[PDB]
């Protein structure tokens, strides 16, 4: 809907200005207005992660994954949150899935980021 | 990187 789209733009503006709590609020509205749109979940996760609200961020990334399995960013985001909460083994699994999807849908464009997350997860484990 | 990006 147009109002979901306004909420996504508002979100993006708040996020851009590092106003995390207002981004959370905007993405919650995006999610209410377009509950099947994976971007709202991933986007709210991004803001919750900046707030160090990791269980919530991870739950939203999981929901984004359910709504759009080709949404590579959700996988990368989730792994990053899993590293933050020392779920290393899980992160490495999530990164394996992200690398595969990244090749399939993005033709490798996020490979560098995924490989450095993988390295970081492996070493801390 | 992803933690700096929104859609």
């Amino acid at each position: 809907s147009m109002k979901a789209e306004e909420a996504r733009l508002e979100g993006k503006e708040y996020f851009t200005k590092s106003d995390w709590p207002n981004a959370v609020k905007a993405y919650t509205e995006m999610i209410k207005r377009a509950p099947e749109d994976a971007r709202g979940y991933s986007n709210r996760a991004a803001a919750l992660a900046k707030l160090m609200s990791f269980p919530e961020a991870i739950a939203d990334c999981n929901k984004a994954i359910e709504k759009d399995p080709n949404f590579v960013r959700a996988y990368i985001r989730k792994a990053t949150a899993q590293i933050a909460v020392k779920e290393y083994a899980s992160a490495l699994e999530t990164l394996d899935a992200a690398r595969t999807k990244d090749a399939e849908v993005n033709n490798g464009s996020s490979a560098r980021e995924i490989d450095q997350l993988y390295y970081k997860a492996s070493q801390q484990r | 990187p992803t933690v700096e990006e929104v859609d």
